[PDB]
């Protein structure tokens, strides 16, 4: 029984627009 | 005055040799690139602005065009990868950097937003503001006795940019500049703010996303218990990032998986594994399939917060892909319980959702569930009731499926099936 990591993010980018 | 100008126009009175042409321009342009359907980036570029803002950003005598240059710099970089570059390219980042010293908050806080925007563009661009020295200056906005004090919008801002300087794998942040962010982080932490909570919430999430020593630089902090505390929150966007944290903090040692059990994270399950958010569900089984691969006075405490018999729930009605998760707890805990753990496993009711979900196409989770079964073959043989588990599965309609199951195309669910029936049945 061993851990399993997280799936990867598949939101590469995080980025915000200044409306 | 300078609403809905043309690129033409922009740039004629950009390159005008007059500042305040220049500003009302530059003006124009932020106005251009903050509409809300496509802003006309690539446009921009195109022309050649770039440079130019990049210049007015260091117009220390004319604060207007170093603010508008800034907001439109920002929104630039918060395009595609290429257009972030672009502005890379252009020399922003010193730029934005020495703003972030600047006597106006509005200046220092839209510095902190472009500088989030490049950093969370990607791995590179992240290890490139901080190579610029960016930290140091970023932390030292946030010096101050008391949070509260700040300017919720901008404390937001910082709190989100410092998220992003945490962000992203392959590689990881460095070393240092975690180690140098994570008291801040901390404080953070402890804030007020619902969205100030998130994103700390979702920077943690990304500084234990790794190897076991990141893990353990977060935990050392002492944050476990402030992260079990907001597992509990109301508010779903604080939930999901605290969940994930300590989801992640249970992939790691044994004893960091115990720093969240003393927390007393169990207690917070029952709600997490019946949460009517189809992610938080699969996101709570999922951490609890990792603690059932722990020691087995972990799984005693998994037993004792009646925690099993929610793991029951989820394997009968929920969304696929948290099944595979219970699936995985289950077979996990068969595999490190005690005889009398998986009894007590059988005894609330497992066996017939268990068989119940060999029904489905997914082989690895016919895999799963076949592993599981075979551990609890093992523990009735060690107990002589190695009968009355196959009489169970029986009357289940189990039975039809594992013999099923024996014309399988895996190999692996092929040979589990056969041996199973060749043992028991």
């Amino acid at each position: 029984a061993r851990k399993r990591s997280h799936s990867p993010t598949k939101k590469l980018r995080y980025v915000k627009r200044r409306f | 005055g300078t609403v809905n100008w043309s690129v033409e126009d922009i740039v004629k009175g950009i390159n005008s040799n007059n500042l305040e042409s220049q500003l009302q321009a530059t003006q124009a342009a932020r106005k251009l690139l903050s509409r809300e359907k496509q802003p006309p980036i690539d446009n921009i570029i195109r022309a050649g602005l770039i440079p130019k803002f990049v210049s007015f950003l260091g117009k220390t005598d004319c604060s207007p065009i170093q603010f508008e240059s800034a907001w439109a710099l920002t929104n630039i970089a918060s395009g595609t990868s290429e257009q972030t570059k672009a502005v890379v390219d252009g020399g922003a980042i010193p730029a934005f950097i020495s703003l972030l010293a600047s006597p106006h908050a509005h200046i220092s806080e839209q510095a902190v937003w472009a500088l989030g925007n490049i950093a969370g563009d990607g791995s590179a661009f992240r290890d490139l503001v901080i190579k610029h020295g960016a930290i140091d200056p970023l932390l030292a906005l946030l010096a101050v006795p008391d949070l509260s004090t700040l300017a919720c919008g901008y404390l937001r801002n910082l709190t989100w940019t410092l998220s992003n300087l945490c962000r992203n794998k392959n590689p990881a942040p460095p070393l240092d500049a975690v180690e140098q962010i994570l008291p801040t982080l901390v404080r953070l932490l402890h804030h007020n703010d619902p969205e100030v909570l998130a994103d700390s919430c979702w920077a943690i999430s990304y500084l234990t996303d790794g190897p076991n020593e990141r893990i353990e630089m977060v935990v050392k902090k002492g944050v476990v218990p402030q992260l079990v505390k907001l597992l509990g929150a109301t508010e779903l966007p604080i939930v999901t990032p605290a969940l994930r944290a300590i989801g992640n903090i249970v992939t790691g040692t044994d004893e960091q998986t115990q720093k969240v059990i003393d927390a007393g994270a169990l207690a917070v399950f029952p709600s997490l594994l019946t949460n009517p958010k189809t992610n938080i569900q699969k996101e709570a089984t999922w951490t609890m399939s990792n603690i059932t691969a722990g020691r087995q006075d972990q799984i005693q405490q998994v037993v004792n917060h009646g925690l099993v018999p929610f793991l029951v729930g989820v394997l009968s009605k929920a969304d696929f892909k948290t099944q595979k998760e219970a699936a995985w707890a289950i077979t996990n805990y068969t595999s490190g319980g005690t005889v009398e753990q998986i009894v007590y496993l059988v005894h609330c009711g497992i066996i017939e959702p268990l068989m119940n979900l060999l029904s489905a196409k997914d082989t690895k989770i016919i895999q799963v569930i076949l592993d599981a079964i075979s551990n609890i073959f093992q523990a009735a043989e060690k107990l002589g009731e190695t009968e009355k588990l196959s009489i169970m599965i029986e009357e289940c309609g189990g039975l039809d499926k594992i013999e099923a199951l024996q014309r399988h195309e895996n190999e692996s669910v092929y040979k589990a099936s056969l041996n199973l029936i060749e043992k028991y049945f």
